[PDB]
């Protein structure tokens, strides 16, 4: 399916620009950063326009006007309100800081087992199987391209945990055995492909006293034609 | 069968900044206003963390798209869920759940609800659990894709390296351990209420920094009074302010001590969401192969259950 | 309307939303509409007039406008603007035909103008537009500019109008004002109209995204006093 | 908490006047000017009603059927615009999809996307 697999994959991509030409809340994400970073700044410089009780917000109009033994006063009254409001924002700044670099640290991780691995960990890389990715950069942070295999269309087989062939109970090596309804077939698990089911498919341990559900099958053995003939 | 407590979620207090400083008063109002932004910006982080609460609900618990839900007769191979399945009967929850829920416990100060409701996130692990149990990891990764339960212990067996065939070949030795485990859960639930103190320690917390907010009404902090009505009943402006001025510095410094502990405190009960997100991800939905990620032993799977404020796991 | 709205001072800013508290109009308030009573000044007064024919000279302020103390007196009589402050002696019932502390001198259209008086000084801002209307006031938008700003020391508590007209008064509201990029006021939200005026003072928009947002907080009033 | 009333030898407790934080439900100024008003923790007696958990909502038309979330409310309830006013529902959690199980059936994909 090599075709098929890389159309997807081509038509996927494409699938990305537009989503990202359309809606620019595709990277609220960033942009909440940068809107939080800005807000706490602009919160910071407003904060010198307040008086905090003094007789004016303006430092220079309070030591022109009040003859210093005042003057000092008010201006304690300043400097209590405006290094609160450093200590306020920095703070802030020290916490969402914390967040980031979490963040950064999730980022971290992802690249170094999702871009430059292949990651076994569900929905860490997107909802699918994870087969790859690709790192892109952006303001402030990281976007990722993951691409996974997502099963889509599906049918519903009769299933057995074993099969009888002389009393044996013979098991799948790695698949599960189905019916179509008139015949038995070995498949992989995640993709439907019915092989026969041969000596080469399973293998045996114990007997069909013991396996519950267990069915009757036919087994076939390649190398007894080759006898044979 | 382990379990794993991890917290998701916080009360979600809000506090009126104005009230709480100046309640019913004007003339502490105006004061108020000349410390600008100070007040407004506390009312604004804490609006901030409600909101991430209910996120963090939310990516640990709506992690399915649709509501799946098991079938009329439990033919799961001899493996006994009832315990950790919903009881229709009654709030749609399972037996253990109630085991955990029944464990755990005017100043400008109010509580908002979560958006998601007890039997809502009752609704979402009964999905997580129903897809667990009849579609193994597929209901993840893609569609519901039904298998025989006892086929998909075969699976996980496989994952673990052991051959499938012990598990057909004893399987009812497995079922058999498998519900007396559960049955374990049951007894050690209800007999030790410290099992689920990680719960219980987060509601303390923040219990204790909302008594402590309270508490701070009390102090003069340097005025004659605590009490901003008899300062006003006694005191003209030209002195009545400077008391006012008193209870407004250290009631608003009261506030920013909170706030910030609030913010640190919801810094961690973030993690842990995040934690147990990735766990319900990795753990539930899939076969997780990181050691002790997912309890002590190999793992074979593992079943959410609600809890108040947060998340409880049964490893199997 | 949305009329009575004019430059709170004498700041330039440019491309932005400016929060600011001072005594406007409330939006959709009512105003007395007249075709000489006298009237209170109360907090200050929102005046507009259409004219045809010039028929509107002038306003008295102060308090007992009878010779008994001081009051302003501003008449635009034929070519000259003349203000003065003198302890005037009025009429019973004041008309034009067809002790002083200061003295100056220098339907198709509308006439705005807010006169204040804070701390001694009396305000008077005004805008001038044409119009094509006999029956109300225009809706639309427009900020009065201040003119004069007199240094009068003299406590003004009614007024009346010296020849339609309409009367209003102004109230100690919060408005948020949209600035141009050539430093004028282009529009206005009146932050105590409704939820969604208080919505958008409050996140200091005229436009604001689909969610919930905190906006005020309710309280219950006392009725009785015990 | 409470007083000795001084002209009458009897105790009064003293309740705080209802009160709470007043939220504005926006289904965005670009769609509709119109809103509705939450009061946050309050009884409906003192403030197209409906009394919920989070407050009283007033405004909204509180319709039977559920709908996926837009702008939440709380405890359970979210609102939305839709053919034009403004509703408030119990929100779905997810489209309702029972599985068939059964002890001898396995559904095995036979196609695959790559997204
Ligand atoms: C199950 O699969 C088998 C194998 O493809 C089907 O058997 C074949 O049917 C075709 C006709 O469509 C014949 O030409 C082949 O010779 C048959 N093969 C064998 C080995 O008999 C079978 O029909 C399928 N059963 C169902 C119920 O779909
Ligand atoms: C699989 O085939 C075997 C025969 O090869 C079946 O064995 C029979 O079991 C019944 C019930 O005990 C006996 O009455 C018969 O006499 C047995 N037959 C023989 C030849 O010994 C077995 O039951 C079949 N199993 C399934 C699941 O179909
Ligand atoms: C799963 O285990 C529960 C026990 O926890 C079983 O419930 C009991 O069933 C018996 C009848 O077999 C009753 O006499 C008991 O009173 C029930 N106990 C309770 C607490 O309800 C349940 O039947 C088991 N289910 C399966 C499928 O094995
Ligand atoms: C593996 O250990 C289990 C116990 O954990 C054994 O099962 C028990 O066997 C005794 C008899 O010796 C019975 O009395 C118990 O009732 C059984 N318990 C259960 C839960 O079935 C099991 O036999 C051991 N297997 C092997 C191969 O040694
Ligand atoms: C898997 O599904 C894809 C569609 O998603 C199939 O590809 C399409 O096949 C139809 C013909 O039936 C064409 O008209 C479309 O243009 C094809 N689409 C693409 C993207 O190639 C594909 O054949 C299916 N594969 C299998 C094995 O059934
Ligand atoms: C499998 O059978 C169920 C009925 O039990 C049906 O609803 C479902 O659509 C079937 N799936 C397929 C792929 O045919
Ligand atoms: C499957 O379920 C049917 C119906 O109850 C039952 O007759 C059959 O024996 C079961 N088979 C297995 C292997 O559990
Ligand atoms: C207006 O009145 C003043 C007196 O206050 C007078 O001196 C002036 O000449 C008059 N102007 C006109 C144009 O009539
Ligand atoms: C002017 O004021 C003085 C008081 O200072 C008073 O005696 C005099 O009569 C006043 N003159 C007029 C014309 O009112
Ligand atoms: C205005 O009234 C105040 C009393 O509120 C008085 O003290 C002041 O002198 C008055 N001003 C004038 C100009 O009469
Ligand atoms: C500013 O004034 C110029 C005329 O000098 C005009 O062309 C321009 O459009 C005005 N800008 C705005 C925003 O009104
Ligand atoms: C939403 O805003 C765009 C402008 O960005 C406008 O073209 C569109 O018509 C608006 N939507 C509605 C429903 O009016
Ligand atoms: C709200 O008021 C109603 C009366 O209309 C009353 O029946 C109800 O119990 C009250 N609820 C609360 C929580 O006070
Ligand atoms: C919902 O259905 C109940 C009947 O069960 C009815 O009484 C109620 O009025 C309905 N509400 C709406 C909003 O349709």
């Amino acid at each position: 399916n090599q075709k098929l697999i890389a159309n997807q994959f081509n038509s996927a991509i494409g699938k990305i620009q537009d989503s990202l030409s359309s809606t620019a809340s595709a990277l609220g994400k960033l942009q909440d950063v940068v809107n939080q970073n800005a807000q706490a700044l602009n919160t910071l410089v407003k904060q010198l326009s307040s008086n905090f009780g003094a007789i004016s917000s303006v430092l220079n109009d309070i030591l022109s006007r009040l003859d210093p033994p005042e003057a000092e006063v008010q201006i304690d009254r300043l400097i209590t309100g405006r290094l609160q409001s450093l200590q306020t924002y920095v703070t802030q700044q020290l916490i969402r800081a914390a967040e980031i670099r979490a963040s950064a640290n999730l980022a971290a991780t992802k690249m170094s087992e999702c871009v430059l691995g292949q990651s076994k960990r569900v929905d860490f890389c997107g909802k699918g199987y994870h087969l790859m990715s690709f790192p892109q950069s952006a303001p402030h942070g990281v976007v990722f391209l993951h691409v996974t295999y997502v099963p889509a269309q599906e049918k519903n087989f009769t299933t057995a945990p074993a099969i009888c062939h002389d009393g044996k109970a013979h098991f799948p090596r790695e698949g599960v055995f189905v019916s179509n309804g008139t015949h038995w077939f070995v498949t992989q698990r995640n993709f439907y492909e019915p092989q026969i089911i041969t000596t080469d498919n399973t293998f045996v341990s114990g007997n069909c006293d013991v396996v519950i559900g267990i069915v009757n099958n036919t087994v076939y053995d390649p190398l007894q034609p080759e006898l044979d003939s | 069968v382990t379990t794993e407590i991890l917290p998701v979620s916080m009360t979600k207090t809000s506090v009126d900044c104005t009230m709480y400083i100046c309640g019913d008063s004007t003339e502490c109002s105006n004061l108020l206003l000349q410390y600008g932004s100070f007040c407004t910006q506390l009312n604004r982080a804490l609006t901030g963390i409600a909101v991430e609460q209910d996120k963090n609900t939310q990516e640990v618990f709506a992690q399915v798209k649709q509501i799946y839900k098991t079938p009329p007769i439990k033919d799961f191979g001899g493996f006994n869920f009832s315990q950790i399945l919903p009881d229709p009967s009654k709030s749609k929850r399972s037996f253990i759940e109630d085991l955990l829920f029944n464990k755990v416990t005017f100043n400008g100060l109010t509580v908002l609800p979560p958006l998601l409701t007890d039997e809502m996130i009752a609704q979402y692990t009964s999905a997580l659990l129903a897809g667990t149990i009849t579609s193994g990891w597929t209901f993840g990764a893609g569609a519901a894709l039904q298998i025989p339960f006892a086929m998909q212990m075969a699976y996980r067996f496989n994952g673990i390296g052991v051959t499938q065939n012990v598990l057909y070949e004893n399987q009812k030795l497995i079922a058999n351990q498998f519900n007396s485990a559960i049955g374990k859960i049951q007894d050690s639930l209800s007999s030790t209420a410290s099992a689920l103190g990680k719960l219980q320690d987060v509601v303390n917390q923040n219990a204790q920094a909302l008594n402590t907010l309270v508490k701070q009404l009390s102090s003069n902090f340097g005025a004659i009074s605590s009490v901003l009505n008899d300062i006003l009943s006694r005191l003209d402006p030209p002195e009545a302010e400077v008391q006012i001025d008193r209870l407004i510095t250290g009631r608003l410094q009261s506030l920013q001590t909170y706030v910030t502990q609030q913010l640190i405190r919801a810094a961690e009960i973030r993690a842990s969401a995040n934690l147990a997100a990735t766990k319900m991800s990795e753990c539930v939905l899939g076969q997780s192969k990181r050691v002790d990620f997912c309890g002590k032993g190999y793992h074979l799977m593992s079943f959410p259950q609600s809890a108040p404020h947060g998340v409880v796991f049964l490893h199997v | 309307f949305t009329r009575g709205v004019y430059y709170p001072d004498k700041v330039f800013r440019s491309s932005v939303l400016h929060s600011t508290q001072d005594l406007f109009l409330p939006f959709f308030s009512n105003v007395t509409w007249f075709h000489n009573p006298v009237l209170p000044f109360n907090d200050g007064v929102y005046f507009a007039s259409t004219e045809k024919s010039n028929i509107i000279r002038g306003w008295i302020f102060g308090t007992t406008l009878d010779s008994k103390t001081q009051s302003l007196l501003i008449v635009n009589n034929a070519t000259n603007v003349v203000i003065k402050v003198c302890e005037f002696q009025f009429c019973n019932d004041p008309f034009l035909g067809v002790n002083c502390t200061f003295e100056y001198v220098s339907f198709k259209n509308l006439r705005e103008f807010v006169f204040k008086n804070i701390d001694g000084y009396f305000k008077i801002y005004s805008k001038h537009t044409p119009i094509n209307l006999v029956r109300d006031l225009p809706q639309g938008f427009s900020a009065l500019e201040p003119l004069v700003d007199l240094p009068i020391g003299i406590n003004i508590t009614r007024f009346q109008t010296l020849l339609a007209y309409y009367v209003g008064y102004l109230q100690p509201r919060t408005f948020l004002l949209k600035y141009n990029e050539n430093g004028t006021i282009t529009d206005a939200v009146d932050c105590a109209l409704d939820p969604l005026s208080e919505t958008k003072c409050t996140l200091k928009s005229f436009t604001v995204e689909k969610g919930i947002y905190q906006t005020s907080n309710f309280r219950v009033q006392p009725t009785e006093s015990i | 908490d409470a007083v000795r009333d001084p002209q009458t030898l009897e105790i009064l407790d003293i309740t705080p006047c209802s009160f709470g934080g007043v939220s504005v439900i926006t289904p965005g100024t670009n769609t509709s000017n119109e809103v509705a008003v939450l009061y946050q923790d309050v009884n409906c007696t003192e403030v197209n009603v409906f009394q919920t958990r989070a407050g009283c909502l007033i405004g909204a038309e509180h319709v039977n059927n559920s709908y996926e979330c837009d702008i939440p409310i709380g405890a359970g309830i979210c609102a939305s615009y839709q053919t034009q006013s403004i509703i408030a529902y119990t929100m779905s959690l997810g489209a309702e999809n029972s599985v068939a199980y059964s002890n001898n059936s396995i559904a095995i994909p036979t196609n695959f996307t790559i997204s």
